[PDB]
């Protein structure tokens, strides 16, 4: 045969058809009726589910005890009645029931900060439109979701949708041509609206506006019956990537999702706890199983205090929901572990949170650990770190050089000698102890805390091969690495 | 006599760990960290909770160490309620991750009782599938290990996944993250950090002496009657902890005072044990721990001073002409010739002074030069060593620098040892010492 | 550089000795190492460097020195041709000192012009 | 330990040190191990000696200097595991992987735990070492290839009856700095005197070079020689201490340039 002068022997390739769908029956007064037909719009298609469940089942379980706060956590998790996004909910649901009930296309676009709670107020508006549909009200539909960052190429989109649509497996490009094909010249009578839920749309348009300009074009088209609705970050997304004149050519409606409030954000938090707060619990004492109404009656309180303080502090910085949820959690998870760690329970009054679990809990994610960190770093480190603040309050260059780093540190050690500490560990920092090895030139263990500090992400040193002038800078700013410094004795004495 | 055999090896095999895991010992300073790392493996595995976590610490901190030994101490309970799978953030790419996770998640799967096949787009569909989606499900604990080469700035696609899985799913998924560094907060971006559940625990760290004195009195322990001899060495040890003048302690505080690591120290003692032939000589080594010097002039033996006492004498010359020549230029580059010729003003100086002292040609001066730029004593102008990845490296090696257009008697050098440096390590019996200053 | 130069000096081994023969392997040095059991014959392989004044003797060298560790094989024979225009004084001044010491083993200097004597 | 030390003429605290280190009980025995010396300074005469002194230790010998870059280094690995493994127990029956199949690091765990999975059948735990020889030579080298071969030993299977250990050997001391923080064990080989050289030279090149047909030309042409073998080693050596002392000044420490200069001025 030949000779190949390099060979791919890990190539996988997927069973997808290259036809696209205006090639399938033949003149277009020949298309049947696509409503009816078993493999479209999913009519006949409910068993991909059974094919990979039941796999990740065991049968055994040993009376998992079930503390009280154990329903506090569970009930308050990111999965288990809108309370303030009404507005919105009011808007994108009159905007596409007016599309769906006229037979006519249009496009919505959602822009937010993260932790808003967009996704989840047009899942609740999609639940409403089909429960709407199914009280025969209007004409029925299809929901397709298509997530953004959830696709290993960008233009996975296209089939995907195909795939929802005709229950083909073609590529992306004759899905492209199929699409189009379908959106502009299939006769009204033998369609079905579709509602595309497109998200993380900033995802998708980060080489070419290709992929927007089609899904946003295809709702111009008179025959087609689509409705998009688009959620991203920022507001003025598609002006810096399509163009003035085309965006107003399209014509969509803009609704933005501004953050929470302090009121707001404790009234979710209050409403996802109604039942369990001030309740009573049947708690048994040898093992400390809880049911909800030999055994006694509890009860579990939450400060409002607590929830109130979180609320503020959590909306005066960001906005979120899913951080205020998870600084409950986390109080509530600090107060059962305390609790078990008294009764001594283990795993297989009046029980309340104070304030002071949720200030423990708030404190763990404003606070840094660089301070603490350097008070308790080896005594070669911190003379490091000193004649690095020493050659920057003199050079104030804020790029120092490492042979002027080691002739301070040289310096330093051959100017103070005179102090106890430093008359007795000049032997082991520049012999090691023993009278057999000669006088070295740099420090005993140069090389290691060098690269300790470099790793932990205190110190940046460029890349050269000569090593005595190579340049090297701090990264935690200069008034933490002096209190740190401040915080010591032998070298705050010297 | 076997029994010092049996005694010699029980030591070995208690300082590298490997020991049945019933009876594995852990020090004091660190067992508030293994308390928290069972408490959340616990709740996830035997209550059926999702946890997301990230451990932050320098190298050799006990991060695998602890989350291995977790594992270990709960696959023998509860060995059909959960699986692992083990990802490496050095070799493991952004696309071989999804192959890597379906790999293991088909061979765990087969064993507690396809997947693999197709396309990249057709794996992580199915693999989304069966995990985003009385009788009990089946907790997938996925390990991360250098969690911060999958937190980039470009892409970010993994984690948001994971994390989404973590959030909302009916699959319980456990997560631990490991990496060094100390803002790792700041390498998430927005959604993905606010999917994150905000749980990041710090590695403790030695505080004073008695910590490491207690470590080494659990490492060098026999506590298990397995030889006769395991009773006078269990004494002889205590003899030597308690009193603060031994050799022991004093090696114990200059590593305290300089390294602060266990590991270094436990290397140190591993060829000291297996080297002793009989029990009296590893008593009389433990008393006067005289190997560790041995060790230790060994492990400097190759630094920037260790060559610079085997150097013939020509080499010698030429080094400290070429120190003399680089100090008076302004940027302290310098070449051969300019070498060469302060080389014989020097002879020169030197024979008229006063047996003659030889003036080797230039064809023979090359030759040495060119051992000591081998020898890593000069380095070129401006030359970059070893590029950080590997495509800066692919980079770099098509392109053709100008230091290997110009002639040999032309390249700009630059100094590594300077000429203080020089003046403080040669003896002042040397003949060149004179000339070691300006 | 060296690896591509090594890469294709190698398929040009390798296709040589299946066209003379009448799988696929790594184009390393590894198949000089394999070639016995593969084919049968040895090696006596000879290169020819064109225009050698044009080459960054740095990769020369390094080309040369991967190329002496094919000398432990004991059925390989490795011969070299330079096309040298000007002299011999550049190549000696521009080359390393091991390595000349390790041409100057055994060599034969040939004066081929279309004006030696007229 | 079991293991038997071989007697190396100015390498005993290496020696003293392999031997500490590596043995046939994976329970006992590092899974990295770095040897550093520069050229000419007797670290594979030291490795090769101790595994010749010891036969029931396995062992495969690469050269990353030949292979130029890391795929053809896994490749090189993936295959000579499989031959190794082969010719070591020919009564189990296995398949055969391809080589080439191996293009990413990914791609070696998976198919390393593939070849060791066959072999669960043995007796008790074996030790199988990997000897990368030169690592740092070569030619595109950056500084993260060593990062993947160093924790490439914790996704492999921790109950296989197959272990494999590596052990590398380091030229430059600046790479080597780079990776201080992780603790691995070292024994360093320093440089030689020029007293050790001298002897290291006449005990190598002093039997050699009697047995040369110029000499036994230039005696046949020349009258009898009585006390032939003492008085020729006699000659021999001052020729060596002669060379030496001589040109110790121009060559250095450096025992290839002297043993080529011997060869030089000999006939
Ligand atoms: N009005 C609300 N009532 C109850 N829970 C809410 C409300 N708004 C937000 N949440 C919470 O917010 C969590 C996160 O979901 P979303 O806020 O919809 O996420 P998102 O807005 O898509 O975020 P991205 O993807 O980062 S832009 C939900 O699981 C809810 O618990
Ligand atoms: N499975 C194990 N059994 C026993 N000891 C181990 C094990 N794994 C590691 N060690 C040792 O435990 C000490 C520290 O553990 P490491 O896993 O190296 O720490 P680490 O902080 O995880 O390091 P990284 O992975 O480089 S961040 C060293 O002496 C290791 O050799
Ligand atoms: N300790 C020794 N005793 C006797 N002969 C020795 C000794 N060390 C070196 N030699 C001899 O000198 C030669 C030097 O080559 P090696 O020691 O193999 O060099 P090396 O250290 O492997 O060099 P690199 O690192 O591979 S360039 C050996 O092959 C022996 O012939
Ligand atoms: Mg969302
Ligand atoms: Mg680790
Ligand atoms: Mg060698």
């Amino acid at each position: 045969p030949v000779i190949r002068k390099f060979t791919k022997k890990n190539v996988a390739r997927a069973k997808k058809k290259y036809t696209p769908f205006s090639k399938r029956f033949k003149s277009i007064a020949a298309i049947p009726d696509l409503t009816s037909l078993p493999e479209f719009y999913g009519n006949s298609s409910e068993l991909m589910a059974s094919r990979f469940e039941n796999k990740l089942k065991t049968t055994q379980k040993h009376q998992i005890v079930e503390t009280i706060f154990s329903k506090v956590k569970k009930q308050l998790n990111s999965s288990y009645y809108l309370p303030a996004r009404e507005n919105e909910f009011a808007s994108i649901y009159l905007s596409a029931y007016s599309a769906i009930e006229s037979d006519s296309a249009t496009t919505i676009y959602v822009a937010g900060t993260p932790g808003v709670g967009k996704t989840l107020t047009v899942r609740e508006v999609v639940k409403e439109l089909l429960s709407s549909s199914a009280q025969r009200e209007i004409p029925d539909f299809l929901y397709v979701e298509i997530n953004g960052l959830k696709m290993v190429k960008p233009t996975d989109c296209y089939e995907t949708l195909w795939n929802k649509v005709s229950g083909e497996r073609l590529t992306w490009a004759a899905s492209m041509e199929s699409l189009e094909f379908y959106f502009k010249r299939v006769p009204k009578n033998k369609k079905k609206t579709i509602v595309v839920l497109l998200d993380e749309l900033d995802a998708m348009v980060t080489k070419s506006q290709d992929i927007m300009y089609n899904f946003f074009n295809w709702t111009t088209y008179e025959n087609a019956k689509l409705i998009v609705i688009a959620v991203a970050n920022t507001m003025d997304l598609p002006e810096r990537q399509l163009g003035n004149k085309i965006t107003s050519r399209i014509g969509f409606t803009r609704i933005m999702f501004t953050g929470y409030t302090h009121e707001e954000l404790k009234n979710i938090i209050d409403l996802r706890l109604k039942g369990l707060n001030d309740s009573f619990f049947y708690v048994d004492t040898k093992t400390g199983n809880a049911i909800l109404i030999d055994v006694r009656k509890v009860r579990l309180r939450m400060s409002a205090d607590a929830i109130e303080i979180a609320s503020r502090k959590v909306a005066s910085v960001s906005g979120d929901a899913r951080r205020a949820l998870k600084v409950c959690k986390r109080a509530a998870e600090i107060a059962e572990k305390h609790y078990m760690a008294k009764h001594g329970y283990g795993y297989d009054g009046v029980q309340t949170v104070h304030i002071t679990h949720v200030m423990k809990a708030l404190n763990e994610t404003l606070n840094s650990h660089v301070i603490t960190f350097m008070t308790r770093l080896s005594f070669t480190a911190k003379l490091f770190i000193y004649a690095l603040l020493n050659l920057m309050k003199k050079n104030g260059s804020q790029e120092q050089e490492l042979g002027d780093i080691v002739d301070e540190i040289k310096l330093l050690i051959e100017v103070n000698g005179s102090n106890k500490f430093v008359m007795e560990i000049a032997k082991t920092l520049f012999q090691q102890g023993s009278d057999n090895i000669s006088e070295q030139l740099r420090i005993i263990s140069w090389d290691f805390v060098l690269n300790q500090l470099l790793d932990a992400g205190i110190l940046f040193k460029q890349t050269m091969k000569n090593d005595r002038i190579c340049c090297v800078k701090l990264n935690i700013s200069v008034e933490e690495a002096k209190r740190a410094m401040n915080e010591d004795e032998t070298l705050r004495n010297l | 006599d076997p029994g010092f055999g049996s005694l010699q090896r029980r030591l070995l095999q208690q300082l590298y760990g490997t020991l049945p895991t019933d009876e594995k010992i852990i020090f004091t300073y660190l067992q508030d960290c293994q308390q928290e790392i069972d408490r959340i493996i616990k709740q996830s595995i035997i209550q059926k909770e999702s946890h997301s976590v990230i451990l932050v610490g320098p190298r050799q901190s006990y991060k695998t160490y602890l989350l291995d030994y977790e594992l270990s101490l709960l696959q023998q309970s509860y060995k059909e309620q959960f699986i692992t799978i083990r990802l490496n953030g050095f070799i493991h790419s952004e696309q071989t991750a999804i192959n890597g996770i379906a790999t293991q998640l088909e061979q765990q799967l087969q064993k507690i009782h396809t997947i693999s096949s197709g396309s990249l787009t057709e794996v992580f569909e199915k693999i989304l599938l069966l995990l985003d989606s009385s009788i009990t499900k089946i907790t997938v604990v996925f390990i991360f290990d250098e969690i911060d080469t999958f937190a980039g700035p470009v892409r970010q696609t993994l984690l948001y996944n994971l994390f989404d899985m973590v959030e909302h799913s009916r699959v319980p998924v456990c997560i631990f993250g490991c990496t060094t560094k100390l803002n790792i907060l700041e390498y998430l971006e927005k959604r993905v950090k606010s999917r994150f559940s905000q749980r990041v625990i710090y590695m403790p760290q030695i505080q004073n002496l008695d910590d490491m004195v207690d470590a080494v009195r659990n490492l060098l322990t026999v506590r298990s009657e397995i030889s006769p001899w395991v009773s006078q060495w269990n004494e002889t040890l205590e003899k030597e902890l308690s009193d603060p003048r031994s050799n022991l302690n004093r090696h114990i505080r200059m590593n305290f005072e300089t390294f602060r690591s266990l590991p270094t120290l436990k290397n140190s003692i591993i060829p000291l044990v297996a080297t002793s032939k009989n029990f009296g000589s590893l008593c009389t080594a433990i008393k006067s721990c005289s190997f560790l010097d041995i060790y230790n002039k060994n492990q400097l033996s190759n630094n920037l001073t260790g060559r610079l006492q085997s150097l013939s004498d020509l080499e010698l010359a030429i080094l400290i002409s070429a120190a003399r020549v680089a100090l008076r230029a302004k940027d302290g580059s310098f070449n051969f010739n300019l070498a060469y010729a302060e080389y014989e003003k020097m002879i020169k100086a030197i024979n008229s002074r006063i047996n003659t002292i030889k003036l080797w040609l230039k064809k023979d001066v090359k030759n040495v030069w060119e051992n000591l730029v081998q020898l890593d004593f000069f380095t070129e102008k401006s030359a970059v060593g070893l590029r950080d990845n590997a495509t800066a490296a692919f980079y770099a090696s098509n392109y053709q620098f100008q230091g290997t257009m110009i002639p040999f008697d032309l390249r700009s050098y630059q100094m590594q040892i300077i000429l203080q440096e020089l003046r403080r390590i040669i003896p002042k019996s040397n003949m060149y010492y004179s000339w070691t200053q300006l | 550089n060296v690896r591509m130069m090594l890469r294709r000096s190698m398929y040009k081994l390798y296709s040589a000795a299946d066209a003379e023969e009448h799988n696929d392997v790594s184009y390393d040095l590894s198949l000089v190492e394999n070639f016995k059991r593969l084919f049968g014959k040895d090696l006596a392989m000879v290169f020819n460097f064109k225009d050698v004044d044009s080459i960054n003797f740095n990769t020369l060298d390094n080309f040369i020195i991967l190329l002496k560790s094919a000398f432990k094989y004991d059925h390989v024979k490795i011969s070299l041709i330079f096309n040298i225009n000007t002299n011999l004084s550049n190549i000696e001044k521009n080359l390393r000192q091991s390595t000349i010491r390790l041409l100057k083993r055994n060599y034969h200097k040939l004066d081929v012009s279309s004006n030696k004597g007229f | 330990m079991n293991v038997t030390t071989p007697e190396v003429a100015f390498r005993e605290y290496q020696t003293n040190c392999l031997a500490s280190y590596i043995s046939a009980d994976p329970d006992i025995t590092p899974s990295n191990l770095i040897l550093q010396g520069y050229s000419g300074t007797g670290k594979t005469y030291t490795l090769k000696k101790y595994f010749n002194a010891n036969p029931n230790l396995h062992a495969v010998w690469l050269e990353p200097v030949e292979l130029v870059s890391w795929k053809p280094l896994l490749q090189a690995i993936a295959r000579t595991v499989q031959y190794k493994l082969k010719t070591l127990y020919p009564n189990i029956p296995t398949t055969d992987y391809d080589p080439l199949q191996v293009e990413e690091p990914f791609l070696l765990v998976k198919t390393l735990h593939n070849i060791f999975v066959q072999y669960e059948s043995l007796q008790e735990k074996t030790c199988l070492f990997l000897i990368l020889d030169g690592f740092d030579s070569l030619q595109d080298l950056d500084a993260a290839l060593f990062n993947k071969y160093i924790k490439l030993n914790e996704l492999l299977p921790k109950d296989s009856k197959i272990n494999i250990k590596f052990i590398y050997t380091m030229l430059e001391t600046s790479f080597l700095q780079r990776y201080s923080t992780h603790c691995i064990p070292t024994v360093m080989f320093p440089r030689y005197n020029v007293d050790e050289v001298s002897t290291i030279l006449v005990m190598s090149r002093c039997g050699e070079l009697m047995e040369d047909s110029c000499l036994r030309k230039r005696i046949i042409e020349e009258q009898i020689t009585d006390c032939t073998d003492d008085q020729f080693q006699n000659v021999a050596a001052n020729f060596i201490h002669l060379i030496v002392q001589a040109f110790h000044s121009y060559t250095g420490n450096d025992i290839f340039a002297l043993n080529d200069l011997i060869d030089f001025k000999w006939p």
